[PDB]
């Protein structure tokens, strides 16, 4: 009894998309599907429903001129379309109804417009030193920059190393390619007797890099 | 239609307090047929669906800890946690179904902690950047409290505007502090037109602010 959107968007400006909500373990057409929108930071904005039994339709007033919702009993899914996409549509789409006993939500699906074209990163080192050392602490780390869409995956020494990692959310930069800083750290003493690994990967553009981090003397 | 105002939109609390938030319809969700509160509560963490806590304002669901509870009825409600856990950092959200859905604005909670300063680290460019064309000079504020902190690049002490972006960790459940890392990017005839880079940071927990500083071709 769970319902099952489809996956990660990423859509030019213009263009239109139809993201599907799947229902199972129970009667799809006895209960009102609604759909519910929630921009980046922001809060949860209800965009309407759907009667799945006569195909009845209401709408917030914000979405008229954006959203159609519809559904087929026949395979037992319903789905939002959002026509015209404009930057201001990234945002995360629920689909939810409602029960005697309880509420089921999708997972979410994201939809993300942007002009930008899929690139893969650079991976560049932070490089450790006096300036990255306080006491008996040292950070180094990794700066993977200009790539598009999201998301790039670090782990540090193949997965043998997770203390002390960390990773930034990434930052969306003027050109509309994203970039993000994934740091570690770690004991002061262990600089230059300890090998430090940022495995990055990028599966849009099918970028994987292996950095090696070595220390600077400064 | 039928407006939700919630309050606090931030709560900052420890571990084990009792946390209370508050959810106020513009009419009545007490529907006259079943005598039922149209009002649910939801947690939210980051990147997720929402989690249903409590619905008809005071049933709490099934899995749901014994900690949340709801209370409130007609227009006034009220969710509670009795004992605040580390996992409760979240936003917390109102929604009433009565009429088409609606929803508060949120209660972003976070754990109070003791004040900390940051660590202050700054990473000069690579060469392979630079061998690329361009110049990025990273500053770290590592296991900070509170939230706010301020960032500033100075380059040859000229304070920098529209070249830096910053982004800050969602806060940690183990020590319950935050990270930021800001990026400053310059082409590279631009970085080697200045000798020094420095990032200026201001928190609760320094005293003075502290400056992370290097010279170019220092290191």
């Amino acid at each position: 009894v769970q319902l099952v959107q489809s996956g990660a968007e990423v859509k030019k400006p213009g263009s239109s998309v139809k993201v599907s909500c799947k229902a199972s373990g129970y009667t799809f057409t006895s209960y009102w599907l609604h759909w519910v929108r929630q921009a980046p930071g922001q809060g949860l904005e209800w965009i309407g429903y759907i009667n799945p039994r006569n195909d009845y339709t209401e709408y917030n007033q914000n979405f008229k001129d954006k959203a159609t919702i519809t559904a087929d009993e026949s395979t037992n899914t319903a789905y939002m379309e959002l026509s015209s996409l404009r930057s201001e549509d990234t945002a995360f789409y629920f689909c939810a109804r409602r029960d005697i006993t309880t509420f089921y939500w999708g997972q979410g699906t994201t939809v993300t417009v942007s002009s930008a074209s899929t690139k893969g990163p650079s991976v560049f080192p932070l490089a450790p030193s006096s300036k990255s050392t306080s006491g008996g602490t040292a950070a180094l780390g990794c700066l993977v920059k200009d790539y598009f869409p999201e998301p790039v995956t670090v782990s540090w020494n193949s997965g043998a190393l997770t203390s002390g990692v960390h990773t930034f959310p990434a930052v969306l930069q003027s050109s509309g390619l994203y970039s993000l800083s994934s740091v570690v750290t770690v004991p002061s003493s262990s600089l230059g007797t300890q090998t430090y690994i940022c495995n990055v990967n990028h599966k849009p553009s099918n970028t994987k890099v292996d950095k090696r981090v070595e220390p600077k003397s400064c | 239609d039928i407006q939700l105002t919630q309050s606090p939109s931030s709560l900052s609390a420890s571990v084990g307090d009792r946390v209370t938030m508050s959810c106020k319809s513009s009419q009545s969700v007490l529907y006259s047929a079943n005598h039922k509160n149209y009002l649910a509560w939801y947690q939210q963490k980051p990147g997720k669906a929402p989690k249903l806590l409590i619905y008809w304002a005071s049933t709490r669901e099934s899995g749901v800890p014994s900690r949340f509870s709801g209370s409130g009825s007609g227009t006034d409600f009220t969710l509670t946690i009795s004992s605040l856990q580390p996992e409760d950092i979240a936003t917390y959200y109102c929604h009433q179904y009565l009429s088409s859905w609606t929803f508060g604005g949120g209660t972003k909670l976070e754990i109070k902690r003791t004040v900390a300063a940051p660590s202050v680290f700054i990473f000069p460019p690579s060469d392979e950047q630079l061998k690329s064309g361009t110049a990025s000079v990273v500053c770290l504020l590592n296991n900070f409290y509170p939230r706010e902190a301020k960032v500033q690049w100075k380059v040859d002490n000229a304070l920098q505007s529209g070249n830096s972006q910053e982004s800050v960790t969602e806060q940690d459940s183990k020590d319950s502090t935050y990270s930021l890392s800001s990026t400053l990017t310059l082409s590279k005839a631009d970085y080697e037109k200045h000798k020094v880079y420095a990032c200026e940071v201001t928190h609760q927990g320094l005293s003075s602010p502290v400056t992370k500083s290097f010279n170019r071709g220092e290191c």
